[PDB]
DNA sequence: TCCCCTTGGCGGTTAAAACGCGGGGGACAGCGCGTACGTGCGTTTAAGCGGTGCTAGAGCTTGCTACGACCAATTGAGCGGCCTCGGCACCGGGATTCTCCA
DNA sequence: TGGAGAATCCCGGTGCCGAGGCCGCTCAATTGGTCGTAGCAAGCTCTAGCACCGCTTAAACGCACGTACGCGCTGTCCCCCGCGTTTTAACCGCCAAGGGGA
């Protein structure tokens, strides 16, 4: 399946573009796909374990921000 | 590594600024102490990090600036 | 019976000082909870949302628009260097980030 | 003959488009198959909402496009106008991420 | 029933910029700050009154976390401006 | 009252840190880049546990109060 | 038994990703110099340890009343639902800017 | 400096859709009373924090001197951009299922 591979280069081009890159060496795509998946999981493991503990089988918005604040990473907008 | 009693003045000057006639534990100056050693060589570490990168053997102020705003602190 | 007025018009509050009482007990933050402390926090809560609505409707105008985008409020937090350090490590849904490019990647002359 | 602007030159108009819009520059069904197949790893038959979905790009987002700022400061650092894989490296580390 | 600051956040915006609106996304974020910086006074509030063996949350808590927890010009004013809604309050009734 | 007590931290103290970690060899320039670091850090850290010993009405900062101030500043 | 809602399939169509290729300019290796930093030695300076004296203030005990938990009665502030118009975006084409080769 | 052409700005028109406001209700905040308690105030102890003195030596520092490493300068090439062509699959709509919960 390797879906990560569905992150293509123009994609990871443009956010290095809103990160102010002007060059982007060709070895960066693999690891920039490598640094994603092991963020992604990350997040998706803690939450999974908020939807589980609140016996619940769908992952709500708010298990990730639990998530993602429990990572440090608090993020605004999608609930309090 | 850094001596005691210059590091006692430090924090007693630093604590002028807060409150005057601030009492310090001595176990409070040890634990002060021994958390600036510790911030100092974690960051120099990271200092050497930059220095290595940019093929150089001797850290410039340009490594700890480079240090301290990837850990966030600038 | 005295007509009810509300704690929040007693401290001249915007903010909902009953609310904040509530969410302070039923938080568990400690076994009891003083009658001033609603009051002291609910008045930071109002000051620090009209600190950030201000830079942010300034914002809003400097881009000629009359309704706060989460934009404004992106570029307002980061323009300033006390929110900043308040939310530094806050990360905000359509917010994008502050135009800077490193002078070392401009043309050169 | 056509015209060709120079080498650098559109990296800046892309950079400066980039850095003012705020829409997201991940493809959409790619991401949701991308957190379903790391999810399966985890429980099967889990779900997840489309805000639990549209939360979870707007995080990972945010941190690539965080870490490409961290990883351009080390390109030009080492005097490159290149980012290269052990920037990327370095930022990290100094984070203490890797 | 779910409960969001953006009433009270509305009426703070009319007293900033009587002209200005806000979208609903945007107000996501605001209600979404209103409870991230509750949360971090009010724990820290809590932190205290642990430390010093109190059963209450008193103003004296919220007044240290909000000194620890704000930085510079917005921890003077905004112990400012509690300090006075704590007065008024206990002077109206 | 106390005064220039930050270049008590002596340029060996400097490199003691430094080649604890692992730095070879130290610009001059470094020294007073580190002094500076360290005060904005230990200012940081003994304003908090300041903070502290005030709400407890004390007039000692204890060891209770700088873990406290650490432990915030770790966050 | 019945409603709600999340996942999967179908189709188009269309815009974005993939592929190709020339070239350029930036990565990167090689080289020279000079200066800037580590090492060594004599000097001094003050840190650290052993000893003396004092008092502030941490920390504990005791006593009582203030004040917040609790709860029953009352109501109005604030939320869920509905409606509309005006802010903003997207569209088009004319005007100004910017870049690059001459 | 020029200039052309490609890229961006502005200005006007159109739409739509979401924000701001309105109305019903409820349930959640407020009022008035009671009772426990907790933390606020007093008072005693004695702890350990601060000041000082004097000796010791090991750490700091000033300077001498070399060489090792930083940095500018030169050449190369390669490899990543930029723009034209090809292809695929992303996104929107619409329907389906069944699956769970009450």
């Amino acid at each position: 399946r390797d879906n990560i591979q569905g992150i293509t280069k123009p994609a990871i081009r443009r956010l290095a573009r809103r990160g102010g890159v002007k060059r982007i060496s060709g070895l960066i795509y693999e690891e920039t796909r490598g640094v994603l998946k092991v963020f992604l999981e990350n997040v998706i493991r803690d939450a999974v374990t908020y939807t589980e503990h609140a016996k619940r089988k769908t992952v709500t918005a708010m298990d990730v921000v639990y998530a993602l604040k429990r990572q440090g990473r608090t993020l605004y907008g999608f609930g309090g | 590594l850094i001596r005691k009693l210059p590091f006692q003045r430090l924090v007693r000057e630093i604590a002028q600024d807060f409150k005057t006639d601030l009492r310090f534990q001595s176990s409070a100056v040890m634990a002060l102490q021994e958390a600036c050693e510790a911030y100092l060589v974690g960051l120099f570490e990271d200092t050497n990090l930059c220095a290595i990168h940019a093929k150089r053997v001797t850290i410039m102020p340009k490594d700890i600036q480079l240090a301290r705003r990837i850990r966030g602190e600038r | 019976r005295a007509k009810a007025k509300s704690r929040s018009s007693r401290a001249g509050l915007q903010f909902p000082v009953g609310r904040v009482h509530r969410l302070l007990r039923k938080g568990n933050y400690a076994e009891r909870v003083g009658a001033g402390a609603p009051v002291y926090l609910a008045a930071v809560l109002e000051y620090l949302t009209a600190e950030i609505l201000e830079l942010a409707g300034n914002a809003a105008r400097d881009n000629k628009k009359t309704r706060i985008i989460p934009r404004h409020l992106q570029l307002a937090i980061r323009n300033d260097e006390e929110l900043n350090k308040l939310l530094g490590r806050v990360t905000i849904a359509q917010g994008g980030v502050l135009p800077n490019i490193q002078a070392v990647l401009l043309p050169k002359k | 003959k056509p015209h060709r602007y120079r080498p650098g030159t559109v990296a800046l108009r892309e950079i400066r488009r980039y850095q003012k819009s705020t829409e997201l520059l991940i493809r959409k069904l790619p991401f949701q198959r991308l957190v379903r197949e790391i999810a399966q790893d985890f429980k099967t038959d889990l779900r997840f909402q489309s805000s639990a979905v549209m939360a979870l790009q707007e995080a990972c987002e945010a941190y690539l496009v965080g870490l490409f700022e961290d990883t351009n400061l080390c390109a030009i650092h080492a005097k490159r106008v290149t980012i290269m894989p052990k920037d990327i490296q370095l930022a990290r580390r100094i984070r203490g991420e890797r | 029933r779910k409960e969001s600051y953006s009433v009270y956040v509305y009426k703070v915006l009319k007293q900033v910029h009587p002209d200005t609106g806000i979208s609903s996304k945007a107000m996501g974020i605001m209600n979404s700050f209103v409870n991230d910086i509750f949360e971090r006074i009010a724990g820290e509030a809590s932190r205290l009154a642990h430390y010093n063996k109190r059963s209450t949350i008193t103003s004296r808590e919220i007044q240290t976390a909000v000194r620890l927890l704000l930085p510079g010009e917005l921890a003077k004013h905004a112990v400012s401006e509690g300090t006075k809604a704590v007065t008024k309050y206990t002077s109206s009734k």
